[PDB]
């Protein structure tokens, strides 16, 4: 087809202000015209009578464990996760092995992931070479290559020189640094501080090992100038961290896994070693802020944290892998703020696509005429289940393997082809 | 006792006066000054030192070097200790390398009975590399006013920068810098600059670029990544090369990490011509302070 | 120490580098019931001799960033509230500084300052009219 | 077009034994008919009137310097030197930056490699991890990505059970071992031991570190079943010992670089670096040895050794880069054996085609019907300069720049597509 | 602009011509020549820098000194700026000791304003050593024609053997090397010289007998066991001064390893005349290059 038309659905743009009962002509992979009921002749029809249309989703935050890992997940199983879960742009974190601190590794990504064709994937580039911490990695050949942003995630810079370093370099290249806040000396054990730890023994990670690297980052921010986003934040004090330097001025912005959203530590006597992650999941004055915080806007968007690892990797709590997989989950758990209104519809849609969108500095998350045809369709009322008939990811590492999920993606459009049909 | 120790210390006039001096020593003026001078390169530059002893020994000075210090460090023995023994001995002159900044200094120059050039005092001045460059640039343009001069590279350690900022300032020139964010001081606006984050839009605007030595020891102490992708980023290139109107760089090249290995020696670079034009200025400073 | 009649417990002039070590200084502090003063300055942001700002820049002086204090401030003030212990800011020298320790008290953690009447009457410039004698750690602002 | 005819021109393919004034139809990428005047409306049609035709010539030795060097060359300019010079199968040496010793430099290679679309690059991996020589790289992971060979190029491999191993493994797998024999504490000067190295003082390379290597891998071979390929041989007592061990019946091949037939030891003070290479131009007597070892069917085939490096790297001979260009330059090299009556043109074609082809283990160096349109057409007559205007490498680094060749490339044919044209 | 950089680049007029300035600078002929000469000693050698430096300054050229190269090593700065920066300098000679090989060198010459004399280019060449040596075995004997001129030692690694062989064989001697077997080229023959294996068959043979230093490193890299077995294999020991006639030694005596602490100074040893033929040839030199 040279023309296609998503006929019938309910339209949020909100990145354009623009909400009801729109059909969408998609020509050449770019958004047309967006009009009360249009119609060209054998121009492709999708039916979304029923349904919301809004921008493709953009995660910022996933872990593909290719190179290297690919028996936990892959560019293609994860691309796969990505669509099925609404995803029409994702980012990439450079924790692999090799480690995404050279131009072969960022290459080999973005033209692997031009075959699976499936999902937009943008890499980023390692704060350090090897993730080592020792001396900052090459930000203009990595930049330069496509990297979109630097991150040592899943390890935090020690050094604060550094850290204000990568800062400097990034700015100047109009780069944000991604943060994995959480300092090593205080957070070197499995779970929270807190209930689960005292009643158990297994070692634990101070809240203070977040807050304390926040803090510093939003004023390294302040003094540089430069963009930081916080990858994961888990607590109270740390979102009146950030917005206390938001008051100021200071580019720093910030994303939730909507784990930490829905869990608390408890959730470790419940899903044992699927609960463990970095940073943990804290308690239930923690959950609530949270959620306060995504309710008036302090957390910019959510952003998955899809981190698989095998079942061998979640055994027993003290030896697990920290990660849970959220691409396919992100949706119908971001939901349940809105069933229990809390965020509205745009707001949600708006966590998912423009949000992340300017975070990155990407031209994306929004139906504006002209812009690519990146276009989610979902069923915020339909239910399902993630289990062994509906898993796309190689992993099945989460607290909600076998609960029954309500919001479901239907299609998935990327660049005016259709990439995922429920 | 006259010195030179900054280019913050000197006037129009006494600019002026340097530069017509080195004009005539170029054109091929010749002087005697009766006189000694000890050059005492704590901090070894050969091109440096030779270009003053070469400089002091066409007027006649007798020269004497100490260099490395002769292994340096005297412990217990100040730099004041030093100095005043070569009053006691006798010098007319002391021409100066050292690897600390000498600051404060007016009261300690008062104090002794000497003509002291600074020859490069850590990372704070080198008077005769700033007036060098400015009178490159001034041999070349004519005038150096409403010149667009960038300098590129690792600005926060520069003390030919901060020699030559100010003199090209002072004569209606507009300075601007480029090179790693983590070497460009903070307020680096004390100078008066324009500021480029990328080096091809600061080359597009300059009239002439000064290519600033990058030292290795920046990319273990993390300013940089490394001595390649900084090539990449800010060195003279050879499609940046087509760009380029002229440039040139103070010390000895960092061959392609400051500047490609065949652009050294081409007709839009000056490098030679600071080479060239280093002993009639320095005779000229020699000149300037036998008063 | 305590026993003995120290009062309080500083590693002045030198900061505590590592975070875990100062949250223990802390919660013990604080089981004796007496305070940690803390020299607040990131000895990897802090190492050159006087302020980073135009005096620095001008003459090449190296450099104490203002982030060296900020930060550890920040620090002592999130562990402060997390240990309930009682840390007391010895020398505060930015804006910033005092707009963090603010940030906690009013949230009733036991954080407290003082100031170098010195701070209060010179800048950085100060090091071009006295030298050496407007040389201290925290810098001249 | 759908179909393809090379008209009018002189067909060798010494594998089929086929020689004579044929046309050849390709349809599909593959050889479908050769025969005498063969016509079909509108097929295309490549005039080969005067000109010899035969299979794509294959250089199992070649440096693409990509990743991490591509100052010197890279796989574009590498590939397009390859197809003007006949060439469409290289083979790409692993002495990269990152080195050829994981899946994800291999997989670069090859996506590349696709995209650049005239040449098909096949890769090799190292011996050891990182080329160190201290632990065996993993055979199995990279033969199953795409590597065809292992080697330690430019490094040879010190200890003798190392070397054992690699055979052992890689012949579990059906690949050789490609061998840089120069035994490091015999050769670690800069050019030959010879009347160079006596007149001027310049550290010398003994013939006798190559020859004790090939010795080595040759009894390794025997024992092992292993099949070793010596890269590029450079004296007389190298071929003896070679042919020694083929009269046996031992899987050892082995390839002589052209410079090494054209050059002395003395080209050192006629080119200065750019006659710096290892192994070494050795004597007269040398080079006639090699000279009649490609006439008696001791060595195997042709291979570049296309070693690019930059003019600062060619300067002071102490200082200079070990490596001499030769893609373009091959063919005319070649053809002074067959102006001088030593090869027949038939042998010449053979070491540049079937006997490479057979060496990698790989079905093409041939015209057979069904086999891929990897074509070469060539006038072994035309003169030509290799100099600024004709050269596609980024380096300029051989004795022959600026000299007369006789012989060159008319059309190179890459899978029934033409993607070199004189 | 001439340059002395190989001994296979003198002709044998050319040859004649400094012989013969040497000998009037020995004989105490003056002259001026009014030059600048920069002595760049990377690699030290005090007794060959003093000996080209006293000739110069006796000749009244003003003489500049980098030594160590006072550091070595600037990092990205080649030896081509180097001798670049010189001639931006001004300098009319550079006399240079470096310790790797200058080859090629014909178009690097060729591109400079400079008079280059070789004083020691690693393991190839040393023209003034060479012609030392010459003038030495010459003023002796008269012609070195028909001599028999053993060296005795590390030929393979002897910038001095190179740079003298050429010269004795152009004007008629025989050469004659004697060394550990592990330290004399295999194609040695290109130099046209007889190999003894045994140093008492080569002192027979000879009429004068040159012993090259022996360096410490050569027992590391396993050319020889020991300096003491070196000695008694080759060097000159009291049992071999009965039968030696004549002998030589260019550097600095390495005593009890090439020649025997009390032999340095005997009626048999020219040691002390090459020291003192240094300068005048070293002048010759100086002569034959300003034209
Ligand atoms: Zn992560
Ligand atoms: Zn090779």
């Amino acid at each position: 087809m040279l023309k296609l038309i998503v006929k019938n659905g309910y339209v949020i743009d909100p990145s354009q202000n623009l909400e009801g009962e729109f059909d969408i002509l998609v020509e050449n992979g770019k958004i047309k015209k967006i009009d009360k009921n249009i119609l060209v002749p054998e121009a492709e029809i999708i039916d979304a009578k029923g349904l919301i249309v809004c921008p493709g989703f953009i995660d910022i935050h996933v872990h593909l464990r290719d190179p290297g890992q690919t028996y936990k997940e892959d560019i293609e199983s994860g691309s796969r996760c990505a669509v099925a879960g609404g995803f029409t742009t994702i980012v990439c974190m450079p924790n692999t092995n090799p480690p995404i601190d050279n131009t072969t590794v960022v290459n080999y990504i973005l033209q692997k992931s031009k075959s699976v064709g499936l999902c937009r994937v943008l890499p980023t580039g390692t704060i350090t070479k090897g993730r080592k911490g020792k001396e900052i990695a090459d930000f203009y050949s990595l930049k330069e290559a496509g990297c979109v942003a630097f991150t040592d995630d899943g390890s935090p810079v020690m050094d604060s020189s550094v850290m204000r370093k990568a800062l400097e370099l990034a700015s100047q290249l109009g780069v944000p640094i991604m943060d994995h806040c959480e300092d090593d000396k205080l957070a070197y054990g499995v779970i929270n501080e807190g209930e689960v730890s005292a009643l158990l023994g297994l070692s634990s990670r101070a809240p203070e090992a977040e807050e304390i690297q926040i803090a510093r980052d939003g004023i390294l921010a302040q003094r540089t100038g430069g963009h930081v986003h916080i990858q994961h934040v888990s607590t109270k004090l740390s979102l009146e961290i950030i917005e206390f330097f938001k008051e100021k001025g200071v580019k720093i912005t910030c994303e939730v896994n909507p784990n930490h959203l829905l869990f608390t530590e408890r959730e470790v006597l419940n899903s044992g070693a699927n609960a463990r992650v970095n940073p943990p999941l804290r308690k239930k004055e923690d959950r609530l802020a949270l959620i306060e915080g995504v309710k008036r806007g302090i957390i910019d968007c959510f952003a998955t944290d899809h981190a698989p690892h095998q079942t061998f990797e979640k055994e027993l709590v003290e030896f697990a892998m920290p990660g849970i997989i959220g691409l396919q989950t992100a949706l119908p758990s971001a939901l349940e703020l809105y069933r229990k209104g809390i965020i509205s519809l745009k707001k949600l849609i708006e966590m998912f696509t423009i949000n992340p969108a300017r975070i990155i500095g990407v031209d994306l998350g929004t139906l504006k005429l002209g812009s690519p045809a990146d276009i989610t369709i979902f069923d915020p009322n339909k239910e399902w289940i993630l289990n062994e008939e509906t898993n796309l990811s190689k992993s099945r590492n989460t607290p909600l393997w076998g609960k029954v999920l309500k919001g479901k993606v239907i299609y998935t459009i990327k660049d005016g082809k259709m990439v995922y049909k429920d | 006792m006259r010195s030179l120790i900054s280019s913050l210390d000197l006037t129009r006039e006494e600019v002026e006066e340097i530069l017509k001096y080195a004009k005539e020593f170029k054109e091929g003026k010749e002087e005697t000054i009766k006189a000694s001078a000890v050059l005492f390169f704590s901090e070894p530059s050969t091109r440096t030192r030779l270009s003053f002893e070469k400089a002091a020994r066409e007027l006649g000075i007798e020269t004497y070097l100490v260099s490395g210090s002769e292994s340096s460090t005297v412990k217990g023995e100040s730099f004041f200790d030093t100095l005043k023994t070569f009053e006691g001995l006798g010098f007319d002159y002391v021409v100066f390398r050292v690897p600390f900044v000498f600051f404060p200094y007016k009261e300690i120059v008062k104090s002794l009975n000497l003509r002291l050039v600074n020859a490069g005092d850590g990372t704070h001045q080198h008077p005769s590399q700033g007036l060098i460059d400015f009178f490159t640039i001034k041999e070349h343009f004519g005038e150096v006013k409403d010149l667009r001069v960038l300098y590129v590279g690792d600005i926060k350690h520069s003390r030919v920068f901060r020699s030559g900022a100010p003199l090209l300032n002072m004569f209606g020139a507009k300075i601007g810098v480029c090179g790693p964010k983590t070497l460009i001081p903070r307020d680096v606006e004390v100078f008066k600059v324009d500021v480029f984050d990328d080096v091809d839009k600061g080359i597009d605007w300059a009239d002439v670029v000064i290519w600033l030595r990058l030292q290795k020891e920046r990319q273990k102490e993390n300013y940089i990544p490394s001595e390649s992708s900084y090539f990449k980023q800010f060195g003279l290139t050879k499609e940046r090369f087509e760009k380029v109107k002229l440039y040139m760089h103070p010390g000895p090249v960092n061959r392609n990490v400051d500047i490609d290995h065949e652009l050294v020696y081409t007709e839009k670079s000056l490098i030679q011509e600071q080479v060239k034009n280093g002993i009639p200025v320095r005779k000229a400073i020699y000149k300037f302070l036998w008063t």
